[PDB]
């Protein structure tokens, strides 16, 4: 029973439970990576005393966080437990085939830990550029383990695009339009169709790097007539709508969380949250060469890249101002999860104006490849993930187990993390400005304030984190079981009580047209 | 050109047969006709060519997988 | 008992051995890479085969034996092929862009010039003209098929199906010997790489769909089609409308504008 | 059929907590370790 | 002709970042030049100018390689 | 160079890093405009007990909020684009200095009249003269001419590198078999740092760029010693 | 060839409860025994590979 | 043409047939179209069946809301949507 | 959301013991890697 029921599933809500023990994991080991990244850091000087050790570590680092964390947790973990119970579908349109989207998941974790116990780690970056992650500066197995680490997590994301897509577009009640469902389910959906288009390009340029490191092609070697800005351009067709891809699934979760705790029966703007979100997503395939200003690039096509990428604001903007128009007039409750998303619009919006200056081609010449760009997307990637996906889980834990949480505990934890990770990111900004490059081990002993400030920081998110795994722990030991939920006539995830039965919508909903 | 009625099977047949299968056959005369060797050109070293960064996973490592030794040359030469 | 017209699936065992499969041919290929081994992989293309015979065997029971596949699900498999042939057409497209970087703007390795200097490219009049017409033949004849089975023949749909798989075999010997016999290789630079490994994958493509109409070739035999309800067939004759369009693409940018 | 209801819809048991907190230190704490080790790993071969 | 030389003048055939088509294009009209001259008996002088480009633009170790290429017989660019 | 508790840029060195600066000012007011607007108002929406929970109509308040965005972007476009031609304008160098990344050092080359080329590499900590800056020091400066128009020609024989000098606003890649332009002109006499900025391996944070600029009397007599 | 699917329709239709992987009799589970035995048995063969892979030779 | 293949009359099974026969009586058992609204007053409600003796509604109160109001119906005395009113009643098994 | 009263109470103790464990499993594994960093350089 217990093989046919967890390794055999064919069950949404248990495949989404696998991928958010399976995230919960990763984010630990992400967790620990960043804090050997701000151990080396948080002193002038050597820590590790090997570089290349430090290398391979800030590249897992992100490779754990995007494709192990954030991403099985946002599409895997909540959008499996969610969106069929949103539409009021018995399960995902491929329930078999969703099992093997989570299952790839751990054997690509394998190949990624296997690239760096073996040879000397890929310390490559996660942007794996060659002629770095090449066969002459990293001979050996090392960096093909980490493209097919990422083969693994490609195909299972692309087959859980394919589930989701479906599964959306036919498993709605046939009285219910697209502009009937969720915003979360909107914001799974186009996720869905970035991975589709962009996962496959990705794929194609990886594969080529293997070919030239094992099979003697050169598409990215000039000897043979290659260009390595040419897999760049590849990596970052799919590297933007990846970045958008890890934040909409928080948007969809802060719009219904916002809605909840302001005790709204609808989000403010629901067409215009659409609108902003399918902008987003389309907008999000023309950007991409702003990853690549300092290349050698032609002004016109700095001009044009620059100019798209300010376009993108005007989406979000909406989305920020629709969530502050969902508060207005609210009965706030002030909820842990409600501080969770509060605190995502707060530390997204700060990441997304730093973004707009980078936008800025000629003043992107003197930030990129510095920390004011990991200071951008810590805040508006990294921890705007971060937070709505807490949000997320202390809002709807309660559902997945039917236990409740202490909700002090749990605002204690949100105030600890909320000064931990400003403390950590924010003087990031400073060493931009001034100069500090990213990826370096070590830096000119004018950089010691705020390295080590920001080194303090990432102590701080580590009790939050330890004080994260006890409060899922006291729940379960206390056993608190819920009673009444608030809201279910606009939130109908819950109107099967907690835990739904294994199968719901055994019969379906009941819609009429009018 | 013509029909244009009804597309059914008898009509998809009436293609296969009278144009796609001709076509074939007709590019099949046109290749089994321009066929036979031809001179291979003056072996040069050229550096962006024969390219071994890596011994290739078969054979001696230096044998490209569908080697023809009669017009795939060795980054040495022409085998003999 | 339900009063949806959805398919919840038994438990299966097939993703974990997929899984496992896609474990075993990576660490595989990188052993045989480098620590001069083919075990392994040999191990993954083993549990893999089994993995899609079973898997696929289990549909085939689901729908011609069990009736699980009602309309509504028929409509959630056909947008399931539909996207699965998008994201293999986007796999397409990074090969075409690196073919189109390479060759539009050519270094001063190749000779500042495309071809390359010392690359003498096949004559795409011979044997790529011959596999073309092969290709869009076979869009002819599994047309005649689809119909032939929508209208109830049993005996031309399998006559159509078998000339389509002849064609897919003969395409695919063609493209055997055309490897063989080219004077180029994959190591021939830049122009040896998108040559081969985007030919290849297309190789590999042709491969696939011959063998997803052998299946339905076989289904057919054993009577699995009704004169509606054919969603493998379909699936199979889409996927190999894909496999021709990429060829188009392929004769057109790389053995005719890149010769 | 399979269990439901709190507790009962999860791959581990949360039936004796002191059981639980062993299982969650071992689930959690190999993960934090792990990079640790892998570090430690690299170093030892220099 | 036009000494005063400094440094190699913009040149509109090559207006952007990457300018590595103009020092292959100064190269090989060097080179191009020499040949028309020292064979049809002429001073290599005329080709002065094409020579004092490619030497300020070039790369030591790409005409290093360039000259070894044309030694050998595997210079692919036409001269 | 970075001077300790830097808030901001370093100062500028070069005409087109004072653009910048004046630029990143601009952008930075909008900025706090912004940021603090909508701190102000979700502070406003957070604190009180009234409420208005019935449907509200959205499509006036829409027409705000993205005009006024779009005004904004427009008001920083601008003058970023002003500043991108602007720093593509011709300018006609004087001399044209190549330099080709490495693991892990830069090696130079002045080659429009002599044959000089030399290496330069990070002084290692324990070598530092007294009051030398750690990490930052190289054995051979990049000496050039102050107050001229320079091309500066970025190359690799390697892996990827990026040549960088944060004071004169100059940051371009290092490519093998591609050669990178891009143009410097110091206002000022004296010593200007920079550091390797694209990833490049294990000495990556090792491999330093310092300017030195001097008058062209001084440069000329350098570079014919240098040979 | 004859239309046999009916008898197929009874075979994987009958009220015995078995998953559809193993409906259609004793073959279907030496089949799988033959699939998860390599898969798990592959498996633990690549940890071994990736131990021996972990250390320099 | 010839013949030689079956036809969902002949073959259809399972479900799938079950689906087949009762759309052809004008049946919808399995719940695949949208039901269409009486006047949902007190007098002539919605007629929600079930297998069961409660099923869950929602109410699209107005045409092209976004919003759709959620929530169990009983057996028993007719219930109205919480945000426009419009009875549903439940014709059970 | 309301709920029923915990079936298995956690006292403040049982609370001190469950965080202290929490906090170790994170902290010592990692502390005595980082303690015998030299050792291993
Ligand atoms: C034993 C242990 C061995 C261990 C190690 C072995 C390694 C093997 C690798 C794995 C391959 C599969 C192994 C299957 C072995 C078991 C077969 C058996 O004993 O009896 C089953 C079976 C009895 O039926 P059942 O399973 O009780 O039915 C439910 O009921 P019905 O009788 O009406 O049945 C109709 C039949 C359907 O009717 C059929 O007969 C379908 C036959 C499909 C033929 C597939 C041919 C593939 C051919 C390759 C051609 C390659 C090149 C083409 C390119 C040219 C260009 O439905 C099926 O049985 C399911 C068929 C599977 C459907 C999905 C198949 C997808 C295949 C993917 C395999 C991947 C390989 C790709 C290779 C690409 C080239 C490198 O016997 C058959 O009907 C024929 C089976 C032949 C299998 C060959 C598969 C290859
Ligand atoms: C955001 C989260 C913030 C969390 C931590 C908050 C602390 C920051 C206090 C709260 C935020 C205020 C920023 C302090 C910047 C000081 C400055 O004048 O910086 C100038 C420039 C460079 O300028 C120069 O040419 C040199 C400046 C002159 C030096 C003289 C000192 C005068 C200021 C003293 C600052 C001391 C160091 C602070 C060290 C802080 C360490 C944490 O630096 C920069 O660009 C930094 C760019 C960061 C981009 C931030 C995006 C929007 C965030 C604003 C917060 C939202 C609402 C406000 C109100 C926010 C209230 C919550
Ligand atoms: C969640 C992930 C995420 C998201 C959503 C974003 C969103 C944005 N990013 Fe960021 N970005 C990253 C993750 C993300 N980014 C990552 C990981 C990298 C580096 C990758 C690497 O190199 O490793 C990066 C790097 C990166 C760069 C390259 C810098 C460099 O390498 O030198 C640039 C350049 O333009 C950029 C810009 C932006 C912009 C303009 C947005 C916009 O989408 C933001 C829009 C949001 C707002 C603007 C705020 C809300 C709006 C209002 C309140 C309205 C009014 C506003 C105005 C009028 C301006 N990002
Ligand atoms: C989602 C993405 C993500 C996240 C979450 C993080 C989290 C953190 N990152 Fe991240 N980081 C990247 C993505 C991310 N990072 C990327 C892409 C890079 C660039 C790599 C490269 O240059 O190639 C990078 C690089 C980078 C650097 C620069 C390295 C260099 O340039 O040399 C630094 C430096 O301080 C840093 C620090 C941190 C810290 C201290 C944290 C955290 O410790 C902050 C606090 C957050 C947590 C503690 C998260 C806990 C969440 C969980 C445990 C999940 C729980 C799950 C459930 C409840 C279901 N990161
Ligand atoms: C005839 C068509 C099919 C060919 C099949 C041969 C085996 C290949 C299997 C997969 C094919 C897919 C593309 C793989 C890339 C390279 C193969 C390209 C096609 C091919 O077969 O290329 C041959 C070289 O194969 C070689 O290197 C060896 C290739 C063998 C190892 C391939 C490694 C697998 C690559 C990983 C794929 C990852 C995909 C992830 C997707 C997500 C060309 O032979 P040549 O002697 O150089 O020149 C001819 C000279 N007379
Ligand atoms: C370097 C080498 C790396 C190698 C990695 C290899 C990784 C994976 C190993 C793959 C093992 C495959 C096993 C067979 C999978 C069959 C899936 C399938 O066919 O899934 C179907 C759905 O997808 C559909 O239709 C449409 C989708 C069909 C997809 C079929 C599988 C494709 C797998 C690879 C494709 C990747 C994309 C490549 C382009 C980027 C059916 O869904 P189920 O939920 O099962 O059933 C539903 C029931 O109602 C049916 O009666
Ligand atoms: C929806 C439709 C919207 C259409 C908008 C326009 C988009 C399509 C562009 C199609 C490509 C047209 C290119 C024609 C002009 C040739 C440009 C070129 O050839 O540029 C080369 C890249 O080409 C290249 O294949 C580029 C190859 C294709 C790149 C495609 C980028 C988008 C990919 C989408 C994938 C899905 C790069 O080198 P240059 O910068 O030239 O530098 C040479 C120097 O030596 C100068 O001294
Ligand atoms: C090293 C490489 C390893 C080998 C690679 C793969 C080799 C060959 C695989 C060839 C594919 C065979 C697919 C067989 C599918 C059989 C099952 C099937 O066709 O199932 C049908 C449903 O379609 C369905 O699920 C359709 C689902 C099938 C989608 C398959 C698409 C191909 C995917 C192949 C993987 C590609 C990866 C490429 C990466 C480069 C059943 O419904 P019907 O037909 O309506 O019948 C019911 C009627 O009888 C009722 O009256
Ligand atoms: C169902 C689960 C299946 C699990 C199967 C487990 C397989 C266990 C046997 C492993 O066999 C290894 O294969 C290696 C292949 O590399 C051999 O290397 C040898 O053979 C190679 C091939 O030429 C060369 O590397 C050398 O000759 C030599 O070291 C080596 O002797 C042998 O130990
Ligand atoms: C970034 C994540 C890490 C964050 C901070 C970790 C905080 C430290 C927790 C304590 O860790 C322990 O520290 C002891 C020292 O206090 C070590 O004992 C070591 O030192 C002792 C005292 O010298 C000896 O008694 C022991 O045998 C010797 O192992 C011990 O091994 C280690 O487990
Ligand atoms: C027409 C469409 C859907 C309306 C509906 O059927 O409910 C609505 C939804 C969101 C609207 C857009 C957003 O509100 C954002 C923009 C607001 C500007 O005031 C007009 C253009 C603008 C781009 C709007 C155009 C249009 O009214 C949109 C696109
Ligand atoms: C035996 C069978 C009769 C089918 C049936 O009604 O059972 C017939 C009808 C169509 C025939 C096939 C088609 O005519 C196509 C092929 C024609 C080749 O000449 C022989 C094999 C070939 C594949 C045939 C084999 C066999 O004779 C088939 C399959
Ligand atoms: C952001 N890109
Ligand atoms: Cu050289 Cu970084
Ligand atoms: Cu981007
Ligand atoms: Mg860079
Ligand atoms: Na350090
Ligand atoms: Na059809
Ligand atoms: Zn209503």
């Amino acid at each position: 029973m217990f093989i046919n029921r967890w390794l055999f599933s064919t069950n949404h809500k248990d495949i989404g439970t696998l991928y958010l023990l399976f995230g919960a994991w990763a984010g630990m080991v992400g967790t620990a990576l960043s804090l050997l990244i701000r151990a080396e850091l948080g002193q002038p000087g050597t820590l590790l005393g090997d570089d290349q050790i430090y290398n391979v570590v800030v590249t897992a680092h992100a490779f754990v966080m995007i494709f192990f964390m954030v991403m099985p947790i946002m599409i895997g973990g909540f959008g499996n437990w969610l969106v069929p119970l949103m539409i009021g579908a018995p399960d995902m349109a491929f329930p078999r085939m969703n099992n093997m989207s989570f299952w790839l998941l751990p054997p690509s974790f394998l190949l990624l830990l296997a690239s760096s116990m073996v040879e000397a780690g890929a310390g490559t970056g996660w942007t794996v550029y060659p002629p770095l992650a090449g066969n002459l500066a990293h001979a050996g197995a090392s960096v093909d383990l980490t493209i097919f680490s990422l083969h693994l997590a490609g195909v299972s994301s692309i087959l859980g695009a394919i589930n989701f897509i479906t599964t959306i577009i036919n498993m709605k009640p046939p009285a219910m339009s697209q502009y009937q469902t969720p915003l979360f389910v909107w914001s799974v959906m186009i996720t869905a169709v970035l991975l589709l288009l962009s996962l496959p390009v990705l794929a194609a340029g990886i594969t080529m790097l293997l070919t030239d490191r094992n099979l003697n092609t050169t598409f990215f070697d000039p000897a043979g007539g290659g260009d390595p800005i040419l897999y760049q351009h590849l990596f970052w067709f799919f590297g933007h709508p990846e970045v958008y891809i890890l934040i909409l699934p928080g948007f969809g979760m802060i719009s219904h969380i916002v809605t909840y705790y302001s005790g709204k029966k609808e989000p403010f703007g629901y067409m215009g949250m659409v609108w902003a979100m399918m902008s987003i997503g389309f907008l999000g395939f023309i950007v991409w060469a702003h990853h690549m200003f300092t290349v050698g690039m032609d002004v016109d096509t700095r001009a044009y890249f620059t100019s798209a990428t300010m376009i993108i604001a005007i989406p979000t903007g909406v989305k920020v101002f629709s969530w502050l128009a969902t508060l207005h007039g609210g009965n706030i409750k002030w909820s842990p999860a409600m501080m969770w998303a509060l605190g995502f619009i707060f530390l997204f919006t700060v990441g997304g104006l730093t973004g707009i200056v980078l936008a800025n081609s000629s003043l992107d010449i003197v930030l990129h490849d510095t920390y004011y760009v990991v200071a951008h997307f810590h805040y508006v990637l990294s921890m705007g993930a971060v937070f709505a996906i807490m949000g997320g889980f202390v809002h709807w834990f309660p559902l997945f187990s039917g236990y409740t949480l202490n909700d002090t505990w749990a605002k204690i934890h949100f105030a600890i993390m909320f000064v931990g990770v400003n403390m950590t990111f924010f003087p990031q900004h400073f060493l931009g400005l001034s100069g500090m490059p990213r990826r370096y081990s070590d830096y000119p002993d004018a950089y010691t304030m705020w390295n080590t400030i920001s080194s303090m920081g990432s102590f701080i998110s580590l009790t939050a984190v330890m004080l994260m795994v006890f409060i899922i722990w006291e729940a379960f030991a206390s056993k608190r079981e819920v009673l009444t939920v608030d809201l279910t006539t606009t939130n109908l995830e819950w109107l099967n009580g907690c835990p739904p039965p294994y199968h719901t919508f055994e019969e379906p909903t009941y819609v009429n047209l009018k | 050109k013509g029909d244009h009625g009804g597309t059914g099977a008898r009509t998809w047949r009436f293609l296969t047969f009278g144009l796609a299968l001709p076509s074939v056959a007709l590019c099949t005369l046109n290749s089994w006709l321009h066929s036979g060797h031809r001179e291979r050109p003056a072996f040069i070293p050229y550096h962006h060519l024969r390219i071994r960064t890596k011994p290739f996973s078969w054979g001696d490592g230096n044998h490209t997988f569908f080697h023809n030794p009669r017009v795939n040359p060795l980054p040495t030469g022409y085998e003999k | 008992h339900q009063t949806h017209a959805y398919h919840m699936v038994n438990p299966s065992p097939w993703p974990l051995t997929g899984a496992l499969s896609a474990l075993l041919m990576t660490s595989g290929l990188t052993m045989w890479f480098h620590f001069n081994s083919m075990t392994l992989l040999m191990i993954g293309l083993t549990t893999n085969m089994l993995t899609m015979y079973q898997w696929w065997r289990d549909v085939i029971r689901e729908s011609t034996f069990q009736g699980h596949h009602t309309p509504a699900v028929q409509k959630g498999l056909r947008y399931g092929m539909i996207l699965f042939i998008i994201s293999e057409v986007l796999f397409f497209t990074g090969f075409f862009w690196a073919f189109y970087h390479s060759s539009l703007a050519p270094t001063p390795e190749l000779g500042g010039c495309w071809p390359p200097t010392g690359i003498h490219p096949l004559n795409p009049l011979e044997v790529p003209l011959l596999n073309t017409s092969v290709l869009l033949a076979s869009g002819v004849s599994i047309t005649w098929a689809h119909h032939s089975l929508m209208e109830g023949d049993r005996k031309h749909m399998l006559q159509a199906l078998f000339i389509t798989i002849t064609l897919g075999v003969y395409f695919t010997l063609l493209q055997a010997s055309e490897y063989y016999e080219a004077p180029f290789t994959i190591s021939d630079g830049v122009y040896g790489s998108t040559f081969f490994v985007a030919t290849g994958f297309h190789g590999l493509h042709v491969i696939i769909g011959s063998t997803f109409l052998i299946v339905c070739f076989f289904r057919q035999l054993k009577f699995h089609f009704t004169s509606n309800h054919h969603f493998g067939f379909e699936a199979a004759a889409w996927y190999w409308h894909f496999v021709d369009v990429v060829w188009l693409f392929l004769y057109v940018s790389i053995y005719w504008w890149g010769s | 059929h399979y269990e439901e209801g709190p507790g009962k819809n999860i791959p581990f048991s949360v039936e004796n907590k002191w059981r639980l907190l062993a299982m969650m230190t071992l689930f959690f704490g190999s993960g934090f370790a792990a990079p640790f080790f892998i570090v430690r790993h690299q170093l030892l071969k220099k | 002709k036009i000494k005063n030389y400094q440094t190699a003048p913009f040149d509109s055939r090559f207006p952007n970042q990457n300018q590595t088509r103009n020092c292959w294009q100064n190269y090989l009209d060097f080179h191009r030049c020499e040949k028309a001259m020292t064979a049809k008996g002429g001073d290599v002088s005329v080709c002065e100018w094409y020579r004092r480009v490619y030497k300020s633009l070039c790369p030591i170790s790409w005409v290093s390689t360039w000259d070894d290429r044309r030694a050998e017989g595997t210079f692919p660019g036409k001269i | 160079m970075a001077y300790p508790m830097q808030l901001g840029f370093q100062d500028a060195t070069s005409p087109i890093m004072e653009e910048l600066l004046h630029f990143h000012d601009h952008t930075l007011m909008i900025v706090f405009l912004i940021s603090s607007l909508v701190l102000y108002i979700i502070s406003l929406m957070l604190t009180t007990k009234l409420t208005h929970t019935s449907t509200m109509d959205a499509q006036e308040v829409e027409t705000i909020w993205t005009i006024l965005p779009a005004i904004i972007l427009i008001l920083i476009a601008l003058p970023s684009l002003r500043i991108l031609y602007m720093m593509d304008e011709i300018n006609n160098p004087s001399l044209t200095v190549k330099t080709m990344g490495h693991q892990w050092y830069w090696s130079y080359e002045y080659t429009d009249y002599e044959d000089l080329s030399f290496d330069s590499y990070m002084i290692p900590t324990s070598e530092l003269k007294p009051g030398e800056l750690r990490l930052l020091e190289v054995d051979n400066r990049v000496v050039l001419p102050m107050e001229m128009t320079i091309r500066m020609l970025v190359s690799s024989e390697d892996v990827l590198h990026s040549w960088a000098v944060p004071s004169l606003g100059l940051k371009t890649d290092a490519i093998p078999g591609r050669l990178n332009q891009t143009t410097l002109m110091s206002s000022r006499p004296g010593l200007y740092y920079g550091q390797c900025s694209e990833i490049c391996g294990s000495n990556h944070s090792f491999m330093p760029i310092v300017l030195e600029l001097v008058p062209l009397k001084y440069f000329e007599k350098w570079s014919a010693s240098m040979l | 060839f004859e239309n046999r699917v009916a008898e197929k329709q009874k075979l994987f239709q009958e009220d015995n409860g078995l998953p559809v992987h193993l409906k259609g009799g004793a073959t279907d589970n030496i089949l799988y025994r033959v699939t998860m035995t390599l898969c798990l048995g592959g498996t633990l063969y690549s940890l071994y590979c990736l131990g021996w892979a972990s250390f320099p030779h | 043409s010839g013949g030689g293949v079956p036809t969902d009359e002949e073959q259809a099974t399972g479900l799938e047939r079950e689906v087949m026969l009762a759309a052809r009586k004008g049946q919808d058992p399995y719940n695949i179209l949208a039901p269409k609204a009486t006047s949902g007053t007190k007098e002539d409600p919605n007629l929600v069946p079930s297998i069961t003796n409660k099923r869950i509604v929602g109410c699209i109160c107005e045409e092209d809301n976004s919003t759709v109001i959620w929530f169990w119906l009983h057996k028993g005395e007719a219930q109205r949507c919480p945000s426009c009113g419009t009875h549903y009643k439940l014709v059970p098994h | 959301i309301t709920a029923k009263p915990a079936k298995t109470p956690t006292s403040p103790k049982e609370q001190a013991i469950g965080l202290s464990v929490t906090f170790l499993s994170f902290l010592l594994p990692a502390g005595w890697v980082l303690y015998h960093l030299d050792n291993y350089k």
